[PDB]
């Protein structure tokens, strides 16, 4: 199985400081954790996810925020998971035929 | 039959009051053993020697003792962030959270 | 009725296990009754999952099943047992008394 | 001693050493011993400690006592006690009931 190379952000935890990066064991997926909050988005962490726990959030190749964000700290969280190299740097959230 | 086994159970950390202090993830598949353990006790239920015995009471005189229970024997970890007095935390490996292995106790 | 360490005496004679196990006669080997209700309490020593599920089947009964009250600790006793003839003595036999109930 | 719950204990089975025919038994463990025994042909065949834990009934005889009946195993012939006084597994007594009453006799 991979392992992934993915974004890495904790103040309180191989992993790369001078790169900001940490290779993550076979099967676990990025991830990272923003926070919404007085209209401002601001990083509070990134590393690696477990495979186990039968998570769908994290088959993405992209770090997408998919279901409605948690009510913790008025839904101003904004999770992801993902499943390619550095996928969690970034995250995103009428049709476009109309 | 229905002999203790490994079941399905998702958890909806919404439903049960929990997104309170749970970031992510929003659920995640706990399973539940289910069923009856029958004496004799299968070897792939992990019996006990107590549970063996107990077993055997029950069958003979359902009042002096209760059947061996089926109840998780082995629990795997998921990763988790969650806020602990106020401080978001993460934990790649938070133990005891979903079922790998059922048994008769 | 909470989840708690009951009496239980083991007559091997009345099992009909005095075939081989020759000593001792019986022995105290408790049993775990009781229900396990959320919350779990600290002492039944509660994993996270019976937690959790103790939860669900509180807020839905069909979704889960309660956490069930099982032995959590099982202490050894002494045995003596034939093998074909052979007398086996152990000090120590392991799995065969209660000495702490919980809810898993 | 009572305090320390240690009992000196003939032992026969060929942390404690077990020198000169005797053995010590720490934690409220009693000492055993077992005969097999046919009419007037006796033989030793142990003797040592017996855990407290599971606290069976005829531990707590002061003297090595036989109070329940033999197994059938090898014609009725073992002969086990157990006793909670120092040096009281040297030698057994008997004192185990007869079969029942039935009204074919």
């Amino acid at each position: 199985n991979q392992e992934r190379l993915c974004a890495f952000k904790d103040p309180y935890q191989r992993i790369s400081h001078e790169n900001g990066t940490i290779l993550c064991s076979k099967g676990s997926t990025c991830y990272g954790l923003w926070e919404k909050s007085k209209g401002d988005i601001n990083l509070v962490k990134q590393g690696c996810w477990s495979h186990i726990g039968d998570p769908q959030e994290c088959h993405y190749e992209e770090c997408v925020v998919t279901t409605t964000p948690p009510s913790i700290q008025n839904g101003t969280y904004r999770f992801c998971c993902c499943s390619t190299d550095l996928c969690n740097v970034n995250f995103t959230e009428t049709t476009p035929l109309s | 039959g229905n002999y203790c086994k490994r079941t399905p159970l998702y958890i909806d950390f919404k439903e049960i009051g929990w997104d309170s202090w749970i970031i992510a993830p929003p659920g995640y598949e706990a399973y539940e053993c289910r069923g009856v353990c029958n004496y004799p006790l299968a070897e792939h239920l992990t019996p006990t020697k107590h549970a063996i015995i107990q077993a055997l009471v029950h069958l003979k005189n359902s009042q002096k003792a209760s059947k061996a229970c089926c109840v998780p024997t082995k629990l795997e970890p998921i990763s988790i962030l969650y806020l602990d007095k106020g401080v978001v935390t993460y934990k790649f490996k938070y133990e005891g959270m979903a079922v790998s292995e059922c048994g008769c106790r």
